[PDB]
């Protein structure tokens, strides 16, 4: 029976599914986001005022790996809340008409913020389109950072490359990328909180897109 | 957008707009009408939508004199106006000629007043169906009449959003000169077939009329013997 | 868009609004005319849709007056408020002069009423065709007339969906001065020709008007004789 | 854009534009009425709005004559036209027959001048719905009537923003044949359901008409005596 | 768009909607005219186009009264509408002065009538040439005249799709005073010169008038001498 | 594009266009008028502009008889164009009925006027709003009245740019029944409060009236002795 | 014939065909994407547990392989059953008209959908365009891996790299293609659940998508 | 002489042209698409079954080279017949004008969707474009799938590789190629009915998309 | 309480926070982007004057690595500063409607130009798009530089390179990169002026985008 399997998707992705996440989002998650943060913010202190040797280039620091998991962590679990809301949205997208569509613009309206903040915020995807990468670093932070250290790691290591240069860069991933979480995660709260505000003031129109009173017909 | 004025021809030689007034229709509660022996029916399910309305008051069946009533099914202050303008009508022929030789020029003149609004850009068409019974010179009569300004006489026939339905099951049991009662059976039965299963039908309007008689309409507990 | 206003001519001097009022009327059942041995006659298909329906009553032969008939092809609507303007146009000839000389100059009132409503902006063109048939101080006259305005008078000519194939076979077999059973004959086999074959051709109507008299309007069995 | 015109049809037969009319009607402040025994009353809150204003002045609850009262909630201009077109038509009426006998055909004279405005272009409809109570020689009467020229007949009934709130309440708590002091303690309670809790109601307005008598206004200290 | 509306100049001080109706015209088959001695004659084209029309019926050269007649190319709806204004506006000339001293002033009148088709939205123009030809007061005459009102007049002219061709061959091979014959022959000449080789010219109708006289109509045998 | 046209509605029940008008409003000098015992009064700013206008002239406060003045704020024609409808429909009633017994029926009259011109298209509404105060049958009276047609009376108001600062002033200081020349302090301190500080309100218009008296327009030096 | 090749190609693919899909995404697909969502959850942890040497650049960890080959058959029966959605869609895409095209406005809007989850959520094609690859994993996953694992295999084996964070890079690759499917699983979950939803909203559109009553025509 | 010149054109390529190779796509080319789905599937179920050993990179498997080559033919003979039916269409696009386009429009909507087909599905062009390849594979099949393996089959012989996911990586270019035509012929099942569908409701107007009633001019 | 969470957000990001931001950007924060453009354009100069030799390839000049981390700490602060005025506009985006939209416009007008400062200004993207990077240097310019330096570094070093260009060009490295940071200085400070205006032109819109006077409505 049709009705029932819409009304099987619909009963386990309910207005209340999107609501815990938006309410988590408000109060946990913008706190985590301000923990790592200041995580990274303190570990770009370290490095800023650390000389680099030989040495560097033969441990993998753990406070920047520790930072970097943290954050890929947090967003891990803020894709799979987004795309919650997006299921809750995308069931009740009604049958398709050339008119009485202000719901259904809403709809898209606000799914179109939570894509932006998967795709583009997040990083998400396998290769980013030709808008580019817009956010300071993706979800895949972790595998980045180890993938430019060890090249450097390597020409430094082997006879071992004299570039004084080269030597300074190493520092300067570590501390770039320690950066590149302070920005991240600043623009990530920006984009959590306009969600925030977008869902609650939306979110009639979001669960019913369509209210069409037939006094006018007998 | 050959879609957006009356007006306007798409390259098929259709009239959206008229066709769109026509959905109007369907948002309509189902009424019927048909011919019997020596007489012809209408039944009107009313959606029947709080207790707080009064029911005795506003209801789909209208007689347009004593001899010819309508059902309409759509817009409801459409189909207001042309009730009244049916009644008007009805009033010039009497005062014309006497009486109403042929209902089916009453009805001719409501639907060329519809077919006008098909046609002057400035106007939107009525989004209303009629079905007209009564008798006259000629006999028991049963037309209906669309937004297009299209007529049809019938033995049988409905309007609204279970007029398919209807139309399908009378296609298969409907029989010529019936009695009253037997026709009045029928017509439930029809209407029943409408509905959502589970689903029960409220108390409808019923009125008859016979040769050499004015209408009557049924009070409600006369139709619940049929319930 | 030189496509969506009927007072708008495309670069090429065309009114597409014009053309699509006529792609309404090949949407309508096929329905010819032929003039005979003293006399001329029309066949029309009619759509049967449904036993529901009162087939003794709404039918596409109109009598204009007792030596005049038309048949019409697309929009319905339209196609009554056209015979109605006949019938008026008719009549107001008859009452100025005391009769209806030429039968052209009817159809010209009616094809005129037709062109103005191609060239004022606030209208739609009517989406019909007619076939005109009837006898005169001529002799018996044949003529059509579309949503443009345009006249034609002919010895045997075809309206509606089926038009071409009942034209060519026209072109083909049509003689003049046939008595009236072979002219019939050949219009049913005219109007066969047009169907999809494994389609059978229900009974038509058939009017025939012959010098020195009224129209005769055969009845069904009359009719069956032929098929 | 079938959204931009009160003259087309969306293509499921819709006119939005007399739908958006109606969202004007939701952002006026909350009016009712009830029949109750031997009679019919009105309360209407007042959105208070200055100790600069008028109160005896500016006021919702209208005097039609003095057996028949209107409220109304939208457009404030809107609804001042066609308060006085409710005045001059029942007053039509009077000087044709000498009284009115029915308040139904009154109230529908005024939806068929809004239903106007929802057919031919160049107007927009009028932004209000009005609730009509009185005396006639039926009984009490109680009517609504929106922007679409739609009429009911009711016991009880709302119009404004607290639309919903008050007659759901109604639904659950409105008995018939009250007496009068009770009739309006269940309104007073009705409105007030409609407030964001801690909103408390000021003194509304508050009009009754019981069999045989003329309508009399409360004034603001018998209003409190509820409050 | 400086293309869609009849009230719009270009930029270079175009009506390309007049342009676009002069288009029209160019989709109707040749007709000519050329004054010879003592007298004006008319030939035109038909397309024929099957056996089952009536020939001696609808065709193109019109009598505006016995001294005047007219040749048309275009809409053929239009030009029968506007050959209908000639005779009408030729008889009010007549009656008010007793005769028509200048056929230039009838062919004014039908060209002011065409040129506000030009000017005034809400309006299309007629898409329709015409050639007049008569004698008068003055003597032979011969004009056109165009959708957009212009007229000038001519020793020979062509209007249609054949125009250019027709008219080149008079440039070379016109002369002024022919006798009769020898007008035709050069016609019918000019006319063939415009064809597709290896493409027959049908019987055409030809019209003539010579001072004192009355105009007379060839018939197809008179006709076919010179073909 | 729900904002382009006087006839269409926002889907939430707005007018725009009307709306629009009110900001026009906005643009012109502040004015206000307040109750007080047993009179009105009305005060105008006045953006003084050059020494080479003439100052004794054009001015904001218009007597529309002895005793019943008005000021207008935006578009300066519109406002004359309106003050002079006043005028004639304040003397059309006093012809009919030898005087104007309730100033509110004047105020309606051109509220009426401008609800008109919200809801035809083919004009704009008028970008004005009005004060009237006058002393009639009932007492003194002060109403305004916006582009909108919607009418209030107060006790004190305010229109033009300085609106809001003038009535929540008015909505701190103001008390009912003040004399005559603490009114006017009043009326000066509220309207000092609205200006830019820093900048100084040069000689305004006042003009009052009492009961049993006409109006009287303080001149300049009367107006400084409160500067 | 004509109508009979037309009659033959709807025959074979009806709407219990599409309808045959949909019951099964809604009931088995989801369910079996869920298990896979937790199969690479779990993987996930065992991996973030661990401290990788030179020993594992010389076995390909089984587990991994596992989850992603069971991802990878997934994708093809949803590739395979969405293609027959879309057949019986474009084979009652009716004649071209430049009108009376509401239904045919469903249709196309439908299949856009149905091609979204193919070539962008299940990242079917062989090059992907200028709207880069927003699906986190796409259906040729295991290659993906190995690939990239290999590389790192390579440089880790030989004399091999001194890089330490070469060594914790094929950690994370090994950390990241299990997260990759734990987020590519969930984003397929709302698009299957999407379509689902405008399918049954939309079906009688899609198959029938013009029906005209010439009661207006005698 | 010039319109000798356009009816030869016509002449040679002929509704029946066009039509010929319809009534093939309808019975012979989706059986023969269907069968190389079988030997395909068939193929990837042997693979999935093996265990891949140095010994695999020193032969190139026959039964793919085969399902590969036989695709490639089938690719080459749709492309062939497409150009048939494109040639039918594109030499009767008559006169251009600013209207009366109806039938111009039925003409440039079927050759767009029989391009796609040419271009997108069957990957015939030299170099995609930013639309990406949405094929799972192409026409140069082979090709793609010989330059894969011998790059892979180069490290492991040769001392060769000691990657061990170099070597499952073997395994899956045999795996994955065999599933991409699986894949890829299941789409171009799609896109051949669709264009079935599409012809033979409007072939008409392809082949006169204007006809036009001079009845109102005299 | 969903007023309640919309409250706490809005009382948190106030148009002080807004404001606050605007006044440092008009004051101290284009003064300190005038140093560094000084500081720059200095260190211009003493490269402009040097002739190189292999003794530069061996020290990574520290004049030149404090100019770019003096404006990459600079564009840092302007990022997060940028950021607040963001969360500030975009927390009062209202409910999406079809009409009222004159606010609505100007929030995403001025919500425009600060995401141009950020992704395209600041170059503060992973990866910039199809519109390229019109910014002379980005955020991580000293990455930039000491990647660009080490190769010629390299090749310099080693038997190092013969080139004479090569040694020229290690010149023109430094060069450049002090050039480009006078520059994306003045650029810089180009597009924060305009910010300032436009902030101040539109702040009222900004916070409250609607107000609906109802005296036309009772």
């Amino acid at each position: 029976k049709r009705a029932a399997l819409i009304q099987n998707l619909r009963d386990s992705y309910t207005e209340t599914s999107s609501f815990a996440v938006i309410e988590e989002w408000a109060a946990g998650t913008l706190q985590e986001i301000e923990g790592i943060a200041k995580a990274a913010a303190e570990a770009h202190g370290v490095i800023r005022n650390s000389t680099y040797g030989r040495a560097q280039a033969e441990k993998s620091p753990e406070q920047l790996l520790g930072v970097l998991q943290r954050y890929q962590d947090l967003c891990h679990n803020v894709y799979c809340q987004a795309e919650t809301i997006r299921t809750v949205i995308a069931i009740r997208i009604p049958e398709h008409k050339e008119a009485d569509n202000l719901g259904v613009a809403v709809q898209h309206a606000v799914l179109k913020i939570i894509d932006e903040l998967e795709i583009k915020t997040l990083g998400s995807g396998e290769k980013s389109g030709s808008g580019g990468a817009p956010t300071p670093i993706g979800m895949y932070a972790l595998r980045e950072y180890l993938s430019a250290r060890s090249t450097v790691e390597d020409k430094l290591l082997g006879g071992g490359s004299q570039s004084p240069s080269l030597l300074l860069e190493l520092r300067q991933i570590d501390a770039d990328f320690m950066l590149k979480v302070e920005l991240a995660t600043t623009h990530l709260s920006t984009m959590v909180r306009a969600v925030i505000n977008a869902y609650l003031l939306n979110w009639k129109k979001l669960i019913q897109p369509r209210t069409g009173t037939d006094h006018m017909y007998s | 957008a050959y879609d957006r004025a009356i007006t306007v021809f798409s390259p098929d030689g259709r009239l959206f707009q008229v066709e769109y007034a026509r959905e109007a229709v369907k948002k309509g509660s189902t009424a019927l009408g048909m011919k019997f022996a020596n007489g012809v029916l209408l039944i009107s399910d009313k959606k029947v939508r709080s207790r707080l309305i009064e029911q005795n008051s506003i209801e789909k069946i209208q007689l347009i004199d004593d001899y010819v009533a309508a059902v309409t099914s759509g817009l409801v202050a459409d189909a207001r106006v042309l009730v009244d303008f049916a009644r008007i009508s009805a009033q010039q022929e009497k005062v014309t000629y006497g009486s109403l030789v042929n209902i089916e020029n009453l009805v001719k003149r409501v639907a060329d007043q519809m077919q006008q609004y098909t046609q002057y850009g400035g106007v939107r068409p009525y989004g209303v169906s009629l079905i007209f019974a009564g008798i006259d010179q000629i006999g028991p009569r049963l037309f209906d009449c669309d937004p297009a300004g299209t007529i049809n006489e019938y033995k049988a026939t409905a309007i609204g959003s279970g007029k398919d339905a209807v139309v399908s099951f009378l296609e298969r049991e409907y029989k010529e000169n019936l009695p009253e009662k037997e026709a009045v059976t029928l017509g439930i039965k029809a209407l029943k077939s409408s509905l959502e299963e589970g689903e029960e039908l409220k108390a409808p309007e019923i009125a008859s009329i016979t040769v050499g008689n004015k209408y009557r309409i049924y009070d409600q507990e006369e139709v619940k013997k049929f319930l």
